[PDB]
């Protein structure tokens, strides 16, 4: 019989620092055991300091984010400023729980800039509970990812150690590195990785080759 | 055409609108005034009674921890405006979690009065906060008309205090010179004695949270005069 | 008094608003339709108030279907609400039966909505009257107008506004009945600039339409290389 | 003289008198001026202000990134219309993911605006509107009018001492297609400049200009943004 | 006042019910129906002012069932609003009920719609006349008619418009003679009364007719071809 | 209209509708410490009117209760239905009687919304009930069309109350009243203020309120039964004229 | 703009809700005063008939244990005004288990009185209510509300016919002396009733409330003690020793 | 001139016109005889084109009770299909027939239903109530106000006061069904403006077989003083 959900993969991940924030996905959607598009990132802008990734069920994906973009706007017009990423937050988990009883099946990841320059990133469930973190991942390699970085982030179970502050440069190339070992194991991690960078100065995208298998 | 708000004049006027304008001047009077440093509200109570509680006269009030408000006109649209206002300061805060602007505030008090509820709002209020923009004082109309002001005066001698206000008004005063200037202004529009129970008087700094005068504070100004 | 509702009636049975309703188009400039053997063709007599104005502002022909139009005269924005319900109950028409509505139908649906505002208090009647017109290979061409009371009336040439009078004595000497819509094109222009009077108002624009068998039952504007060249031959028989 | 108390009486010469006041309530306000070129349309406000120690009322609301209005009227019914426009442009994107065009946001304004002309316990709405925008079929400029009737218009301008500027743009609409952007905001401000007394002039604080165009979102100048469009105008004698 | 709103007056009586009588009249056409024992009749005039209607669209005459014919009188756009609500009513009687709706109840129906007007001011009465007619199981020919107040009878014979009391006067005095009734006696009376109290001596194109009969009880508003045959019998004796 | 004051705060409406009781029929009451009576007068007198009821405007609200009226009749009508819910909805929500002062104040309690409420008239009838509960006792209560009722020991409303009331005033005996003592005081009260004079049983209804083995009891005397009561009338005030 | 709607005037005020006040000023005086542990108020008696049990002629009117209320005005509008505030005194302890303070409920029938001045279709309330009562911390509490929605608070206050020479006897006399003990506090009551009563004593009925007690309605047998006392406090001052 | 507003006499005037509008309808009898009931009526016409076989003033609500009026026929055939379902209503709960009197406190009712909105008038009419029930008979009298009446024997309509002392004068009981027809008969005779035909009358009568309108013929039998 009709069941009204359906997963269509994705794999979302965010990073924060002390003067940037990287969201970045994969851009493979997909249905059961075939392929949809190879082109379809799961990343979008809201503001220029704030980026939110969405994953699970690709409907909600497209209605929320939609709710998102008219509900800034209805912001803008009443209190003549933009946003920020902590009151985009706060939103929406007000409209994940407008749906507590037939939920957006959606993993969301909100990274942009705090109000004097510092990075961070917001993690959510389907339901609206909220959390400021470092590093987050999301999708169907968070099991697989989520490890790496509290290791070569956070300097867990590791001694004798420097517990050095991490450069964009060092952030990119592991986040690289993540998702180049996600598609080995992981079949719904699929062909280009989208890394959107955040920074005072804009929002940068960039794209980069996965295996297609 | 002055009895009903659905009928214009030949000249295209709502003189059930004006009419509540009207019912400002009958109610005591306020003065707000803006300052890099903070905002001022000062008010006469007009106690009719040395029985009634003057503390039970409520023409200064907290809206939020960084706006408060003036009123004069009518108690009932003041009980409701003012009730709306903080019921709207702390949806906000639920939403978004933040501290809504004055601006704001002000915005989503004067969409009442777009709304004929049968008849206008016989009341105006000034709104004094501090927001990211620094302190902020509004007026609010019963047309639903809002505007930022330096310095207003609302009320019965609305008149003479704004004729003063112009002359005693710079944009470089200090706190305690506005709230001096103030009750200098409200002392010649009075035929009762100034003192520390016929006026209230509350101030909003940035790095201080909205704070009504005791009879202390109050008399230890009273006596610079 | 007797003459400040619709729900009220005069010692003569009599509803004075429902006339005076009919006053506001006997002051709107002039439109007129003309029903020929094989389509059907409107004219309207467009005033530029200002030359701030646009070519193509205030639009006094309506398309409500792909096979009807609607000429108006008097209130506009009246006119403008009376083509939105047209175009419903084509639509709803659509959607319940499954073919184009004829215009006998239209009118009628039209004609009792505006009926329905005659009764009461609460309302005011309609201040427009207006022309339908339709054609199709099995129902013909047809031509109907509409009055603010709700009556419905079907026509060979009609016009409605300040000189009806004046056009009707006009559109009577056609032999509509035996001519094609290119050449009643040239008489309805002839017509709109004979009415027309330059002294009483300021310049004017010539807005047309069609219907018929060279449209394929598509209500279209004329051509401009057809409106212009019925406005020379109005011009040159304004020589009389 | 008594068929004007209600909005559902005609008169016995065929006309309804509140309609005509209502209109007559666009005249109270300030003076606005619209033009457009083949590339931009234009709007220039003139500010008032009710105490001299208080803001300047704004005049010019944003709608949405291609549309803008300026108003003449009462404040309450522009502030009721704004935040229908703004519902009906955002239920435009939400649907069809395009921006709703400006001949079909007039339409429903109007289509709108009838009911209170028609039905009793309604007020009709006293404000006067010139909407700016830019679609696919170039830019616009749109009057609406309090008896629920819009014009198209290549300029125009509606409140207090309106025939002025609206003379002044009669005899340069010959201009306004090939003039860049300085020049038309220009013929704006000289337009609206016509509407002021000879003791009086433009200034920072008392204008305001928004203007949007092909590679331009709707913006909005008030006080210190105005002041390069000022620079230009020649000190006119009397 | 007592003549503005549905209110009772000191002497018991609604004059804005009295006045919408008077609205029958502003049309300026008369309408005559006539009983027979085996057809039922109805006559009306068909008068176009301009050569450019289509004669077609002005009637009076209404197909309200296959077997129900009507004549309206009186305000030309109400009297298509009677005639529509007749119609949705004679319809659901059949999906309802399962046969086919008589004349006596359908009038009561449209009187008991009019009445509601009379004793709630929400709308205005109609300024329309109405008569039916229609051939019934046992009872025969019917003709009815019913008024703006809610008033209904059936007749032998009657009239609507402005020549209404001096063509009662000509059916008055035509009917206690009590002739043998037949169509075309039926038909010679309706012209006649028509012509005595118009004195204008009808062409084909000036009325329409409509007609019902026990052999045929559909109702079929008659040719011009089919109207000459009976004017020019008139003329002969 | 009676949503609207006057300038020295009156409500003329319900003053109209306190005037429009004048012209009814007169109905008085009087306690007693064995009972309590109802007494109205029948203006229904014709020589083709039937009677066919029990009584025509003494009515029985519940087993413990009646009323009379005054009045407006069809609004009575209402009334008298609007109570015997009333009295029967306490009855299902506790499965005991209803006081005798509950029920006034919920029947007060829709007269006061019909003085306040827009587009309706106030209810043109005044009431006086009987009953008996176990918390006070025998009592009598009087309502008026503004939603006011008070506690009584002999009170009348209808035509010519004020006289009633003055007799009374000068003939109740306060703690010595019995229930023969009260009728016999009724058809005095009945006597000197009706204009038909010699006081026909034909023209009265009487009702009266007892108990008889812990249950109550609401009888209605007969023709025959107020015969003697009349009866007994014209001896006293003729014995009363005898000392010349 | 003048009577018979709520609209307004060209001065900006509202006549509909000035003459709701003249029916206040029409009723029985009604005087209320604030001590420190008692609270007393006093209401003239309405001339009794001879005939009537004054059982049911209550002026004075408990809403809940800390709570009580008297009203002058409109006799039937008090008992739905009562009626709902006594409902909202338990409604209060439903939604939170704390009971109820006094500007709460005065603040509720205020509120319900200024629901009835904004629609036309609606009259508004004739009456107004002197509400006293007690808190937790024992605060005595005396609070006066009007037909037009306001309330204040006083020390001490009057209503009905006669308020406006109540309230200068209440200025001339009320201070921290009088309420020494609550025999003083009780004797101000008597000596304001008297000064519109029927120089009686019988026309009089006083409540009081303590921290301790619950409310209690007193018996003409202490009211007498109290005019008395006050009778020969006056006989002994104003002649005897002047 | 509204019906929610009382004079300061204490009088409702739409009432006392609406009740004037029963004062100038066509005359109706009513007596009460010991073995049954009868209503009486003028049925006339305005002219002999009326086909008087197609319209009744005498209507049966239930096999036994029925109905006449005067004043406004169109009040009255609302009245007729509201008491035809009370009845249905009455029997649908109850399966009994429904008493007299229940009927006119029910019909009462509704017309108390047009006397206290604004936006509606009262009723023109007012009506005469016959039944046979538990053996007895019963004749009620309902009038717009809401309130109703139990005769023996009354007329309303024009003339209704001299009608009236007729039958004070004329009428006793001791009397059967068909001694009271020929006292209604001489009744309505008062106010005939004509000679009296089998058809310009109605009559009506209920009794232990139930309510029943009698025809042409038996109008004729006593129109000739027979019985």
């Amino acid at each position: 019989r009709f069941s009204p959900y359906v997963f269509n993969g994705g794999t979302i991940l965010a990073i924060a620092g002390e003067d940037f924030a990287i969201v970045a996905s994969d851009t493979r959607l997909s249905e059961g055991f075939s392929i949809h598009t190879r082109d379809s990132p799961k990343c979008y802008k809201l503001t220029d300091k704030t980026v939110i990734g969405c994953s699970g069920f690709h409907g909600d994906c497209l209605t929320l984010t939609k709710i998102i973009e008219a509900r800034l706007k209805m912001y803008k017009h009443s209190n003549n400023k933009a946003m920020t990423t902590g009151a985009i937050a706060a939103m929406l988990s007000t409209i994940l729980y407008s749906r507590r009883f037939f939920p957006y099946y959606v993993y969301n990841i909100i990274g942009g800039l705090d109000e004097e320059g510092k990075g961070a990133v917001y993690s959510f469930d389907p339901v609206g509970s909220y959390q400021r973190d470092s590093f987050k991942a999301g999708g169907s390699a968070s099991a697989m990812l989520q490890p790496l970085l509290d290791n070569q982030v956070g300097f867990k179970n590791m001694q004798n150690v420097e517990h050095v502050p991490l450069s964009l440069d060092r952030a990119m190339r592991l986040v690289k590195d993540v998702f180049i070992s996600a598609a080995e194991r992981d079949v719904y991690t699929g062909d280009a990785l989208r890394i959107c960078i955040v920074t005072k100065e804009g929002i940068r995208e960039e794209t980069v080759s996965l295996r297609k298998d | 055409y002055d009895r009903g708000v659905n009928t214009f004049s030949p000249e295209g006027r709502l003189f059930q609108v004006e009419y509540a304008i009207e019912a400002i001047k009958l109610g005591s009077t306020a003065i707000g005034i803006q300052t890099s440093e903070g905002v001022c509200l000062a008010v006469e109570k007009r106690i009719t009674s040395p029985l009634m509680e003057p503390s039970s006269i409520e023409k200064i009030v907290e809206i939020d921890a960084h706006i408060g408000c003036a009123m004069s006109g009518l108690i009932a649209d003041a009980k409701t405006l003012i009730d709306k206002a903080r019921v709207e300061t702390q949806n906000h805060w639920f939403t978004y979690n933040e501290t809504m602007t004055v601006e704001s505030v002000t915005q989503a008090v004067s969409n009442l009065a777009l709304q004929f509820m049968s008849r206008p709002f016989g009341v105006a209020l000034l709104f004094g906060g501090v927001d990211e923009k620094g302190p902020q004082l509004f007026h609010m109309d019963p047309s639903g008309t809002f505007v930022q002001c330096d310095a207003r005066a609302i009320g019965s001698a609305s008149e003479g205090a704004q004729s003063s206000l112009q002359e005693v008004y710079h944009k470089s005063m200090t706190l305690k010179e506005a709230i001096k200037s103030s009750l200098i202004i409200l002392k010649q529009v009075m035929e009762e004695k100034l003192n520390a129970t016929n006026i209230e008087l509350a101030t909003v700094q940035p790095g201080q949270n909205f704070h009504m005068f005791t009879k202390e504070e109050l008399e230890e100004v009273i006596k610079d005069i | 008094g007797y003459d400040l509702s619709a729900s009220t009636f005069s010692p003569d049975g009599r509803v004075f608003q429902v006339e005076y309703a009919m006053k506001a188009v006997e002051n709107s400039s002039t439109a007129i339709g003309i029903r020929c053997k094989d389509g059907v063709v409107f004219g309207v007599e467009k005033l530029v108030l200002s030359k701030l104005y646009e070519e193509g502002s205030n639009k006094r022909l309506f398309n409500v279907d792909r096979h009807v139009g609607m000429a108006v005269a008097g209130l506009l924005a009246d006119a403008r609400s009376l083509a939105d319900i047209a175009r419903e109950e084509a639509s709803n028409f659509r959607s319940n039966f499954g073919y184009n509505i004829p215009l006998k139908h239209l009118a009628d649906r039209v004609a009792m909505y505006v009926h329905a505002y005659t009764l009461y208090s609460a309302v005011r009647p309609f201040g427009c009257s207006f022309m339908l017109g339709s054609y199709s290979v099995n129902d013909g061409a047809q031509l109907y107008m509409i009055d603010p009371s709700g009556v419905s009336y079907g026509y060979w040439g009609c016009a409605i506004g300040k000189a009806r009078q004046a056009a009707k004595t006009e559109i009577e000497k056609l032999q509509m009945k035996e001519m094609t819509c290119r050449d009643i094109v040239k008489e309805v222009a002839k017509i709109i600039y004979i009415v027309h009077d330059e002294v009483k108002d300021k310049a004017f624009e010539l807005e047309l339409s069609w219907v018929g068998e060279l449209t394929n039952g598509r209500h279209e504007i004329v051509p401009k290389d057809i409106r212009e060249e019925a406005e020379k031959y109005a011009k040159e028989s304004l020589k009389e | 003289n008594q068929y004007d108390n209600d909005v559902t009486v005609w008169s016995p010469q065929g006309r309804i008198h509140q309609i005509e006041y209502a209109m007559e309530a666009v005249k109270q306000g300030s003076a606005t001026v619209g033009l457009k070129s083949k590339t931009h349309a234009v709007l220039v406000a003139l500010k008032r202000a009710q105490s001299e120690l208080a803001a300047h009322q704004k005049k010019i609301l944003h709608v949405d990134n291609h549309i803008g209005i300026s108003i003449a009227g009462l404040t309450a019914d522009a502030r009721l219309l704004c935040n229908f426009m703004r519902q009906e442009c955002l239920d435009s994107r939400f649907v069809f993911d395009r921006p709703l065009p400006v001949s079909r946001l007039v339409s429903l304004i109007g289509s709108k605006t009838q009911i209170p002309t028609q039905r009793y316990g309604r007020r009709p709405y006293g404000v006067g509107l010139l909407i700016a925008g830019y679609d696919d079929m170039g830019p616009h400029i749109f009057q609406t009018c309090p008896s629920a009737n819009y014009f198209d218009c290549r300029a125009m301008s509606i409140g207090a001492r309106s025939q002025s500027a609206r003379t002044y743009l009669e005899r340069h609409m010959s201009e306004f297609m090939e003039c860049n952007l300085n020049e038309l905001v220009k013929h704006g401000l000289r337009a609206l400049r016509e509407t002021l007394p000879a003791e009086q002039d433009l200034t920072t604080k008392n204008v305001s200009i928004g203007i949007v165009g092909k590679d331009l979102e709707f913006t909005i100048y008030d006080d210190d943004d105005v002041s390069p469009f000022l620079e230009g105008l020649e000190e006119r004698p009397q | 006042f007592d003549r503005h709103i549905t209110i009772f007056s000191p002497e018991g009586r609604l004059y804005q019910v009295e006045y919408a009588f008077k609205a029958i009249n502003q049309g300026g056409l008369t309408s005559v129906a006539v009983r027979g024992k085996d057809c039922a009749v109805i006559v009306t005039q068909k008068k176009v002012p301009d050569k450019l209607l289509d004669s077609s669209t002005v009637t009076h005459l209404f197909k309200i069932t296959e077997n129900i014919g009507c004549v309206m009188t009186g305000m030309t756009a109400d009297s298509r609003s009677q005639v529509q609500r007749a119609r949705y009513e004679a319809a659901n009687w059949k999906y309802k009920y399962g046969y086919e709706i008589p004349v006596d109840m359908l009038c009561k129906r449209i009187a008991d719609i009019s009445q509601v007007y009379t004793q709630n001011a929400e709308m205005r009465p109609l300024g329309c006349c109405m008569i039916l007619i229609g051939i019934d199981e046992e009872q025969g020919p019917q003709v009815y008619k019913c008024d703006p107040a809610g008033y209904y009878c059936g007749f032998k014979a009657t009239a609507a418009g402005v020549k209404q009391t001096e063509s009662t006067s000509f059916l008055e005095k035509k009917v206690k003679k009590k002739f043998d009734w037949t169509f075309e006696q039926t038909v010679e009376t309706a012209i006649t009364c028509l012509s005595t109290v118009l004195s204008i001596d009808f062409k084909p194109s000036e009325i329409e007719v409509g007609v019902v009969t026990v052999e045929n009880p559909k109702f079929r508003i008659l040719t011009e071809a089919e109207i000459d045959a009976h004017l020019v019998a008139l003329a002969e004796r | 209209r009676t949503t609207i004051f006057s300038p020295e705060g009156r409500l003329y409406q319900v003053e109209y509708a306190m005037e429009a009781i004048g012209h009814a029929g007169t109905c008085l009451g009087i306690l007693a410490n064995d009972g309590v009576l109802l007494a109205a007068e029948r203006r229904n007198i014709h020589k083709l009117l039937d009677e066919v009821f029990f009584s025509e405007k003494i009515y029985k609200l519940n087993e413990d209760m009646a009323c009379s009226v005054a009045g407006i009749t069809s609004d009575a009508n209402v009334l008298t239905n609007e109570l015997r819910l009333i009295a029967q909805r306490y009855l299902l929500q506790y499965q005991e009687p209803i006081p005798c002062e509950q029920l006034v104040t919920a029947l007060c309690d829709i007269k006061q919304a019909y003085t306040q409420f827009g587009g309706k008239r106030p209810f043109g009838v005044s009431l006086l009930y009987i009953g008996w509960d176990k918390h006070y006792g025998f009592q009598l209560y009087q309502s008026d069309p503004s939603g006011n009722y008070g506690g009584w020991k002999a009170t009348c409303i209808g035509n010519n109350s004020a006289a009633a009331v003055s007799m009374l005033k000068q003939d109740y005996k306060e703690g010595e009243m019995t229930l023969k003592s009260a009728l016999a005081l009724a058809i005095k009260v009945l006597n000197k203020t009706m204009d038909v004079s010699k006081l026909s049983a034909e023209k009265v209804e009487i009702a009266t309120l007892t108990r008889e083995n812990g249950k109550t009891v609401i009888r209605v005397l007969k023709q025959k039964e107020v015969e003697q009561l009349i009866k007994k009338h014209e001896e006293e005030e003729a014995k009363a004229e005898r000392e010349k | 703009y003048d009577r018979a709607i709520t609209v307004f005037s060209p001065d900006g005020h509202l006549f509909q809700v000035e003459y709701a006040q003249e029916a206040v000023k029409k009723g029985s005086t009604a005087v209320g005063v604030r001590g420190r542990d008692i609270v007393v108020l006093g209401v003239e008696k309405k001339s009794v008939a001879k005939l009537q049990d004054e059982r049911t002629v209550r002026k004075i009117c408990a809403l809940d244990d800390n709570v009580c209320m008297a009203f002058a005005g409109l006799t039937a509008d008090a008992r739905i005004v009562i009626n709902r505030a006594r409902v909202e005194c338990q409604s209060h302890r439903l939604t939170v288990e704390d009971p109820v303070t006094v500007e709460y409920i005065t603040r509720y029938i205020a509120s319900l009185k200024q629901r009835y001045t904004q629609s036309n279709g609606r009259r508004p309330f004739g009456i107004s209510a002197l509400i006293v009562g007690f808190d937790f911390d024992g605060t005595p509490r005396l609070y006066q509300t009007d037909p037009s929605g306001t309330y204040h608070a006083w020390k001490a206050n009057a209503i009905g016919r006669g308020a406006k020479s109540v309230r200068e006897f209440l200025e001339k006399n009320y201070t921290d002396e009088a309420i020494e003990t609550d025999d003083l506090t009780i004797k101000l009551v008597i000596k304001a009733l008297l000064e519109v009563v029927q120089s009686g004593g019988k026309n009089i009925e006083l409540a009081v409330m303590r921290r301790d007690q619950s409310l209690k309605i007193l018996n003409p047998e202490e009211i007498e003690k109290y005019v008395a006392e006050i009778e020969k406090e006056k006989e002994e001052n104003e002649k005897k020793k002047q | 001139f509204s019906l929610t507003t009382f004079s300061p006499s204490g009088k409702l005037v739409q009432i006392e016109y609406a009740l004037a509008a029963v004062a100038g309808g066509a005359p109706s009898v009513g007596i009460k005889a010991a073995n049954g009931v009868v209503l009486a009526t003028e049925k006339k016409q305005k002219s002999i084109l009326y086909d008087e076989r197609s319209v009744h003033k005498v209507e049966p609500i239930t096999k036994h009770i029925g109905l006449v009026y005067s004043g406004m026929g169109p009040d009255y055939r609302v009245l007729v299909h509201r008491a035809r379902k009370l009845a249905q209503q009455y029997y649908l709960v109850y399966q009994e027939p429904i008493p007299t009197a229940q009927l006119v406190q029910r019909v009462a009712s509704v017309m108390q239903e047009y006397t206290q909105s604004g936006g509606v008038r009262p009723f023109g009419v007012s009506l005469l109530i016959c039944g046979w029930n538990e053996g007895r008979p019963y004749l009620f009298q309902s009038d717009p106000s809401g309130a109703y009446f139990a005769w023996k024997a009354t007329a309303m309509g024009k003339n209704y006061v001299n009608g009236k002392t007729f039958l004070e004068k004329r009428y006793n009981e001791d009397l059967e069904l068909e001694d009271a027809i020929h006292t209604a008969i001489l009744t309505l005779k008062e106010s005939f403006e004509g000679q009296m035909t089998e058809d310009n009358i109605e009559v009506g009568i209920c009794n232990e077989a139930g309510f029943r309108r009698l025809t042409p013929t038996e109008v004729k039998d006593y129109l000739a003083a027979i019985a």
